[PDB]
């Protein structure tokens, strides 16, 4: 009933951008926090970014600050990550994810109801 | 003159979560911007209350209690959880009306070498009440009876978190704040 896609990974080079997409269903988009997740082959699913209701308070992890932006459109019922300036590390699985009932924000996976299947990104690198 | 938000969230040290302490924040009128769109916080829940509303109230008799707890027993700062937190340290009520607040304090809580000021109550016969609170620290015995160390099985109920800067994040420091809002409604006499 309530459900997330994920959209806009792909293939890309250190240093480029990549700009992700995750439309959701089944209730008023506006009321509830989304967060960014994503998992490393063989390493455990880890979290990336959130952004409030509103848009106006926002929280990412370290290993991103700086580089990435979280935003929604609550018109177009979807929240983005712009991703800027990759490095082979990043590559990972990402999952889109919603928040329940009076979660402002959250990093924490078990504050989210429901999750996305999940976009490939891939970055590549030289060696 | 504005409720003083920022002595609460800014100060510079924060105590221990089985020492948890109470700030009243009352005759002024709250200015929630602050906390309502920031980057400062990485965990925002409100219970009872509507989350998105707190700035329209109007008769403000709020308690501020903070600590410092691990990332992985920030779950345990709501209502109705189990753990060694929630029994023996922190208890919230199931008619809990406010809201939860945590930020990770790595960066000023955790060193390489390991930070162990922050300490938290481990054994404890029963579990705290809604904001009950317990600073005690004498020998506890699993049978109730009184206790003088070196006795066999007489043990101290605190410990000790140790916070470093490179475990993950469920290790890592994390300062808290719980809003507690008063009843809007009290009877004092019949
Ligand atoms: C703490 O102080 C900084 C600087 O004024 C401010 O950005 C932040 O919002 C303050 N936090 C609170 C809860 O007032």
């Amino acid at each position: 009933q309530v459900q997330l896609q994920e959209s806009g990974g792909g293939l890309v080079q250190a240093g480029g951008s990549l700009r992700l997409s995750c439309a959701a269903s089944g209730r008023t988009f506006s009321e509830y926090a989304m967060g960014w997740f994503r998992q490393a082959p063989g390493k455990e699913r880890e979290f990336v970014a959130t952004i409030s209701w509103s848009g106006g308070s926002t929280y990412y992890t370290d290993s991103v600050k700086g580089r990435f932006t979280i935003s929604r459109d609550n018109a177009k019922n979807t929240v983005y990550l712009q991703m800027n300036s990759l490095k082979p590390d990043d590559t990972a699985v990402y999952y889109c994810a919603a928040a329940g009932l009076g979660t402002v924000v959250s990093e924490w996976d078990y504050d989210y109801d429901y999750w996305g299947q999940g976009t490939q990104v891939t970055v590549s690198s030289g060696s | 003159n504005l409720c003083p938000f920022g002595e609460v969230f800014n100060a510079t040290k924060f105590p221990s979560v089985y020492a948890w302490e109470r700030k009243k924040i009352s005759n002024c009128v709250a200015d929630y911007s602050v906390l309502y769109n920031s980057t400062f916080f990485s965990t925002f829940k409100c219970y009872g209350v509507s989350a998105t509303k707190l700035n329209d109230l109007c008769f403000s008799n709020v308690y501020a209690d903070s600590f410092v707890v691990k990332g992985d027993d920030v779950r345990q700062i709501a209502p109705g959880q189990t753990g060694v937190i929630a029994d023996y340290n922190y208890k919230l009520p199931d008619d809990f009306m406010g809201c939860v607040l945590a930020w990770n304090t790595r960066n000023i809580d955790a060193t390489s070498t390991g930070n162990y000021n922050y300490k938290y109550r481990y054994l404890r016969h029963g579990k705290l009440r809604p904001f009950e609170r317990d600073i005690s620290n004498v020998p506890f015995s699993p049978d109730g009876k009184p206790c003088t160390p070196p006795a066999l099985n007489c043990y101290w109920p605190l410990n000790d978190y140790g916070f470093y800067t490179t475990t993950g994040i469920g290790y890592q420091p994390y300062r808290v704040v719980v809003l507690s809002f008063e009843g809007s409604l009290e009877v004092l006499f019949q």
